[PDB]
């Protein structure tokens, strides 16, 4: 019972997040800048996180 | 204490740089207090002494109040010696504090000192150490002209000084069951808007009802239901220490069903950590209750449940204990994570690795959370606290609420009570001295007849003897 | 206090919501659409959703802010 | 730009079109004046 | 002055006797809900609201 | 001195202005103030919050016009309230809760009216389905603030105001609400149930229509719960379909159908 | 004398607020906050309600009521605070005062102060003394000198508002 | 007093538009420079009469 | 007349703080103050309301302030910063009604001609509806009784806008009770039902002992609408009915059977499979 209420309490948090876009790269900038394409509006270049 | 000061330095050389700055750093001059706690060494404060200036306000006022931990029991210059380290109301507050740290549970006529000192207090921060160090010198004399000039401090309403003299009052009149007492402080309670007081109060109100049994129902069922979360809390305090040390079937019945089903998150909190107080009899079925609240979608619940396990344990290497925390101190929230931490700092004090073989394991993971510099400042916060605790008093004081004759430690519990109320007030984490009980053994028989003694310790595996190479 | 989850869980699902079409999924949690709007997003499953409904033209409707497909 | 109101001349109003975006009622600035603004003309405008 | 306008647009399939799907003018379309007394027989898929 | 963790509470009549105000200014940007008292350096109550009018200058310090301010706070004086004014509240409708570059400057004004007056940003729209966007802001003049206790971090900040500056030109401060017990089911009359309602008996055509479409479902349940049984080989060993929804069909089935007969069987003895 | 911390609340009362009741022509409520021998003696009976307003919030620790050792000095006084219209005589016998005080000949006396229930004064604007005995049972209650020692609450100027940096003039 | 509280809330930018059909239950319809279409409960600081689709 | 008024949270935790506000210094049996709201149909909606400066005597029952221009600007200010609400009806908090009441809803007439008085008995938090409503009546009563400046009840019933629901859930939150509450709740609900209707049937109890002995005025009316209600009692054990009862029953009976069995089908495969894996595990140790 207590796994539920807990998996439930964090997809809720988790649940405030917002879209977060969808984005294509036509060619990375080295470390961090990096290029991509997003469907709506036009070129950006966008640091990446951790990963 | 003095004379086996074997205190490690490198483990805060590494560490003082290790904090990027922050308010933990003013953590780690608790920390040192802790291993050097008694004996008068604040060498480290002298190593480097500018380092300091970047801790005011009352972080100051708990550097300062450090000092008061470091010469625990010295009492042969206290008065002059204080104004000697410290002649800002921060700075002399924490002098007031540090001084009252001093005589712990042992007045002598400091008292009158600080009876006439405070009266000329400028009703300030300064009063406020000046009540807390008065209180805690002064615990459980029941004098009633102290316990007036409480009163009178206490009903000029502010919320800092309130604050202190909540936590003073009661330890004035510790365990006395005083109804005059209690009513004036409950009184005040229900009465004043700042909550500070009320935060005070709610240890006070316990403190005064300390060790009373069944004399305590009248209490409960009067705090237990009051509307104001923080009486709650008082009454989760009063039900731990008056029913403190029994296992009794109605406390537990009484606060594990009120942490679990109460709305507020403070009070579950303070509900499990009450467990501790009232378990320490018999460690071993802690972990068997806690280890179900230990992992509850809450997360006060959470912190709580580690506080209790941490206490119940005192500083005995239940290892069940230890293997509960071990995934607590990973949990996604910051402050378990430090609560889980301080805990098993409380349980894995003087102990090496044969004895209990996590020890050395815990010492490095604190190493690790020390230095990261990107994890949450709460969990590195329990970090340095867990790094002064494990090493508290050069290796030789440890934390029972149990005397060694069987009897339930009274300043040991009050202590670390208080402490556990750092979660408001960091200048309380201070009293965890009064839970240091050097593990001594005196050879003394006639007058000041201490002979060199060849008796012996008789390691059957191997020797390991003091940790900390 | 699972009611209570549970009714949030229900909450959260509720009118206003913001019709977009479904492309594949990505993990158990998280999938791709294409909100009406025109925009494309990168959006956590509501757990309570059924799997074998999601077929990769399905017409979803998400939470207007978070853009949770719900 | 387009249209200049000039209801009264003392404060004349203008239209502009934002390509792609809208077409607004405006105003000049404490800055420039009437006579620098003429119809069409390309203006610049602030952002809010 | 205090009135605000309101964003017109028509509406599609009812999903219930309460939500209802609109096409928000030239924008995206939404599921929405009748406010608590207008008729619901009447709100049929081409209903300008 | 230099504040702290602090806190702010905000009272229950406080926040439902603040809200019903938010929801008639959306789309356009509304504020007003709240009344108080500064009752220590640890925490700050606001108690009732008046709204003031909408001016075609939107949120700004020239939106707050004096005399409705001055004439408004005597009123309350005279009809009971003397609480004197700390505090702003204004709405974001479609945005989080954050001080914008005007924002800043009426707190800066509000800071130098008092001191310790603090910034309230609520978003009336983002205010739904139970949860409430509200937040609150001061403004920094090296040491942003002294961190004297552990209720500063038991809450996380948010992206949106973190680059618009949630700790880079402004602080946030926790905030809290001094409901008590009069004010409690006070407000819960409102979805209290009534006796009529407790003793209502449904619809029979209807319920009967609910059991005939749940025991329906949960044949349709079971056929494939069969299947699921009889994979049980346990190849490649894997919450989806039929147990967990079979357990919650049979829950409210059993529920509905229970409460049902017990109040059909409770009216028929007792109401005559 | 004094306490320490605190200073006379008496500059900042208003002189709108002063509303005694009850009060002698010849002798008046001035006469009663000067430290002189004039003194406020009642009119119609023994009993006397004076009320005083704060140009700001004021925290009132103590109370000063002296009185002459005639016997008319004020015996039992009922404090209210923050009080939202004037106050009937009727009602000050009838409602539950924020402090009922029952001064002894010690208090009344020049250097007697009177301590006062500081938790429940901390954002007094207005205050109510409802006189209603006095030692000797008099015909007539005198008051020889009364103020109020206590602490601002440091409020602020509402109106005053004004613009300090920004724009200068129109934002969003 | 009431004149000047409109004239502070005439304010610049007026987002032009064009006007569609009139409704009774007297109330306007515009289509926005921007491409979207709002109805109006009340038509607003100009009279119904002047205006036209 | 008008058939409903619908009361929303804002105007009783106003009047809530307004009580909360007097009682603090100046204790009162009461506190008065005006309420805002618009007309829909015949229906009203009320969602705003400010205290006004009010005092009345203690039993000369004719002696009272309203402030007339505080209530006008008060009035004036509220609706520059809204509009739509209108001056409709006045609250009090009393328990009670005075003879001194009527008067004040005559001058509130002269700002709305069918001005609705509300008593919010803030104190009580009992069985249910803290709202009672009441117009202004005068009608020569159609039997013979002399006609009187008269209060006359109106339903009322408390609602929300959706801010203030937001607004109203987010504080009940902590103590709040499941909406659905699948078995305690529903069960809890009846019995509390009962306890409402024995309340109820002991209220006319304690009326129709008064008017038999004679303390109050025999109203002639609604006594005979009791008497209607009376004979609308259903009688079961009709025997048809009886029939229909039993079938109906029956058919719940057969439904709750096969949720009861599958609820046994799954507790054993539960088990089977959880005996099936410790067994595994033991095995496995060995
Ligand atoms: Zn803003």
């Amino acid at each position: 019972l207590n796994a539920k209420v807990r998996l439930l309490r964090e997809e809720l948090q988790l649940l405030q997040e917002q879209g977060s876009y969808v984005g294509e790269v036509v060619r990375a900038m080295d470390k961090k800048k990096v290029l991509v394409k997003v469907h709506p509006e036009g070129k950006f270049v966008v640091d990446v996180d951790k990963n | 204490l003095i004379r086996n000061n074997n205190t490690d330095l490198m483990i805060l050389k590494n560490t003082k740089d290790a904090v990027r700055n922050s308010v933990c750093h003013t953590a780690t001059v608790i920390a040192n207090s802790f291993m050097h706690c008694g004996t008068t060494s604040d060498q480290f404060l002298r190593d480097n002494l500018e380092w300091l200036a970047r801790a005011t306000n009352w972080a100051k006022f708990t550097a300062t109040a450090s000092l008061g931990v470091i010469h625990k029991g010295h009492e042969k210059e206290a008065l002059q010696l204080m104004a000697t380290y410290l002649p800002s109301a921060y700075q002399e507050g924490g002098g007031l504090y540090a001084l009252g740290l001093i005589h712990a549970n042992h007045g002598g006529d400091i008292i009158d000192y600080l009876l006439n000192q405070l009266k000329n207090a400028s009703n300030d921060i300064v009063r406020h150490g000046g009540s807390l160090g008065l209180g805690l010198a002064a615990m459980g004399t029941a004098r009633q002209d102290v316990y007036d000039l409480l009163k009178t401090n206490l009903y000029q309403d502010d919320a800092v000084t309130g604050e202190a003299a909540g936590l003073a009052l009661g330890l004035v009149m510790l365990g006395s069951k005083n109804a005059q007492a209690i009513e004036d402080m409950v009184g005040y309670a229900q009465e004043t808007q700042h909550e500070k007081i009320l935060r005070g109060l709610a240890v006070g109100i316990a403190l005064v009802m300390y060790g009373r049994m069944e004399e305590a129902d009248a209490l409960i069922e009067s705090l237990c239901r009051d509307k104001d979360p923080i009486l709650r809390r008082s009454g989760m305090y009063t039900v731990a220490m008056a029913y403190c040390g029994s296992g009794n079937n109605k406390a537990i019945r009484r606060l594990l069903h009120v942490a679990v089903s109460d709305v507020n998150d403070d009070v579950r909190r303070a509900a499990v950590e009450s467990l501790g107080f009232i378990l320490f009899r018999t460690p071993e079925q802690c972990p068997s209750v806690v280890s179900l609240l230990s992992e509850s979608y809450n997360p006060h619940v959470r912190y709580g449940a580690a506080m209790a396990l941490g206490i119940c344990c005192a500083g005995t290497g239940n290892k069940e204990a230890i293997n509960l925390l071990e995934p607590m101190t990973n949990d996604p929230v910051n402050y378990v994570r430090q609560g889980a931490l301080i805990a098993s700092a409380l349980i894995m004090i003087q102990q090496t690795e044969i004895t209990c073989p996590k020890v050395n394991q815990f010492r490095q993971l604190y190493s690790k959370v020390i230095n990261d510099k990107h994890d949450d400042v709460m969990a590195k916060f329990g970090a340095i606290l867990a790094q002064g605790i494990l090493d508290a008093g050069g290796h030789n004081v440890t934390i029972s609420l149990q005397s060694r004759t069987g009897h339930t430690h009274m300043p040991s519990v009050v202590g670390v009570l208080v402490f556990t109320q750092f979660w408001f007030w960091f200048p309380l984490s201070h009293f965890l001295s009064l839970a240091y009980t050097p593990t001594c053994v005196i050879g003394l028989n006639k007058d000041l007849k201490m002979p060199k003694v060849q008796y012996k310790s008789n390691c059957k595996p191997s020797t390991f003897a003091y940790p900390a190479p | 206090e699972f009611l209570h989850a549970q009714e949030e869980v229900k909450r959260i699902q509720s009118i206003p919501l913001v019709i977009g079409q479904f492309l594949e999924a990505v993990d158990q949690n998280t999938a791709i659409v294409g909100s009406t709007t025109g925009s494309n997003y990168y959006v956590r499953i509501l757990s309570t959703i059924d799997r074998e409904l999601l077929k990769p033209n399905a017409s979803v409707a998400l939470h207007k802010h978070s853009n949770a497909l719900v | 730009c387009t249209k200049i109101i000039n209801a009264d001349s003392e404060d004349p109003k203008y239209i502009i079109n934002v390509k792609q975006f809208a077409k607004f009622v405006v105003d000049l600035s404490d800055q420039v004046a009437p006579t620098d603004i003429e119809e069409g003309m390309r203006v610049g405008v602030d952002r809010n | 002055l205090q009135s605000v306008g309101q964003i017109v647009g028509e509406v599609l399939k009812q999903l219930t006797e309460e939500k209802f799907i609109v096409k928000a003018t030239n924008g995206p379309r939404y599921v929405v809900g009748c406010r608590r007394q207008l008729d619901k027989s009447k709100l049929k898929p081409g209903t300008r609201v | 001195a230099v504040d702290t963790a602090e806190q702010v509470y905000i009272s229950s009549l406080a926040l439902l202005k603040m809200l019903k105000h938010g929801r008639a200014g959306v789309p356009m940007e509304v504020m007003g103030l709240m009344l108080g008292e500064f009752v220590d350096d640890y925490t700050v109550r606001v108690i009732d919050v008046f709204a003031m009018p909408q001016s075609g200058t939107g949120v700004s310090v020239e939106a707050v016009d004096p005399v409705f301010q001055a004439k408004m706070l005597d009123m309350l004086k005279q009809t009971g309230r003397p609480e004197m004014v700390v505090g702003w509240y204004h709405s974001h409708p479609g945005f989080g809760c954050w001080l914008s570059g005007v924002d800043i400057n009426t707190q800066q004004s509000f800071e130098a009216l008092s001191e310790r007056a603090v910034a309230v940003v609520v978003d009336p729209i983002q205010s739904v389905k139970g949860k409430v966007v509200i937040d609150a802001f001061r403004l920094i003049n090296h040491e942003p603030r002294q961190t004297t206790s552990n209720l500063g971090h038991l809450n996380k900040p948010s992206i949106q105001a973190l680059i618009h500056g949630l700790n880079r030109h402004y602080y946030s401060i926790t905030i809290n609400y001094r409901k008590n017990e009069l004010e409690q089911k006070m407000l819960l009359n409102l979805h209290k149930k009534s006796w009529m309602e407790g003793l209502t008996l449904q619809d029979y055509s209807e319920h009967c229509k609910h059991n005939e479409s749940v025991v329906k479902e949960m044949l349709e349940l079971a056929k494939n719960y069969n299947k699921a049984v009889e994979e049980e080989d346990k190849m490649t060993p894997e919450k989806q379909d039929p147990k967990r929804h079979l357990e919650e069909h049979v829950d409210v089935l059993m529920t509905s159908n229970i409460v049902q007969c017990l109040a059909a069987m409770l009216d028929t003895v007792v109401f005559k | 004398d004094i306490p320490k911390g605190y200073m006379d609340l008496m500059p900042f009362i208003n002189k709108a607020g002063c509303e005694c009741l009850n009060e002698s022509d010849e002798h008046g409520f001035d006469n009663c906050l000067r430290k002189d021998t004039t003194f406020l003696e009642s009119d119609c009976d023994e009993q006397l309600l004076i009320t005083v307003a704060f140009n700001q919030p004021v925290k009132l620790y103590s109370m000063k009521f002296q009185g002459p050792d005639n016997g008319q000095g004020p015996k039992y006084v009922k404090i209210f605070i923050n009080l939202p219209r004037s106050m009937d005589f009727e009602e000050a016998e009838r409602s539950e005062p924020t402090q009922a005080l029952e001064l002894t000949e010690d208090d009344i006396k020049e250097d007697g102060i009177v301590p006062l229930r500081y938790v429940k004064f901390q954002n007094v604007n207005s205050v109510t003394i409802f006189v209603q005995s006095n030692q000797g049972e008099e015909e007539t209650t005198r008051i020889s000198y009364f103020t109020f020692i206590g602490t601002p609450v440091q409020a602020t100027n509402m109106n005053d508002f004004k613009r300090v940096v920004g724009k200068k003039g129109e934002s969003h | 007093e009431n004149s000047e509280k409109i004239k502070v809330n005439k304010t610049l930018p007026y987002l032009v538009s064009n006007v569609i059909e009139l409704l009774d239950v007297k109330c306007a319809v515009i289509k926005t420079s921007t491409r979207q279409t709002y109805f109006l409960p009340v038509i607003g600081l100009v009279d119904a009469e002047k205006l036209k689709p | 007349a008008v058939q409903k008024v619908v009361v929303h949270p804002l105007v009783l935790l106003s009047v809530v703080d307004h009580f909360n506000r007097i009682g603090k210094v100046g204790n009162q049996k009461r506190v008065v103050g005006v309420l805002l709201g618009s007309w829909q149909k015949k229906v009203l909606d009320v969602s705003n309301s400010f205290a006004v400066p009010f005092d009345e005597d203690d039993k000369d029952d004719s002696v009272w302030f309203l402030d007339h221009d505080y209530l006008e600007n008060m009035y004036g200010m509220f609706k520059k910063v809204n509009a739509r609400e209108r001056i409709v009806g006045w609250y009090h908090t009393g328990p009670k009604l005075h003879k001194n009441d009527i008067a004040i809803n005559e001058l509130m007439k002269r700002y709305c001609p069918n001005s609705v008085l509300v008593i919010i008995d803030v104190k009580p938090k009992d069985l249910g509806l803290p709202t009672e409503a009441y117009i202004s009546v005068e009608e020569v009563h159609d039997d013979g009784t002399p006609t009187s400046k008269t209060f006359e009840h109106v339903t009322s019933e408390i609602g929300a806008e959706e801010a203030e629901e937001v607004g109203v859930e987010h504080l009940l939150r902590d103590i709040k009770d499941t909406t659905v509450g699948t078995l305690s709740q529903r069960i809890t609900n009846q019995v509390h039902g009962l306890k409402g209707l024995n309340s109820k049937l002991l209220d006319i109890r304690s009326y129709l002992e008064k008017v038999a002995t004679g303390k109050l005025p025999i109203n002639h009316q609604i006594i005979y609408q009791l008497q209607d209600v009376f004979n609308l009692l259903p009688d079961v054990s009709l025997q048809e009915f009886v029939k229909a009862f039993y079938l109906k029953t029956n058919d719940q009976m057969v439904v709750v059977y096969l949720a009861s069995l599958i609820r046994s089908v799954v507790a054993l495969h539960n088990l089977i499979n959880n005996k099936i894996a410790n067994r595994d595990a033991e095995k496995k140790e060995g």
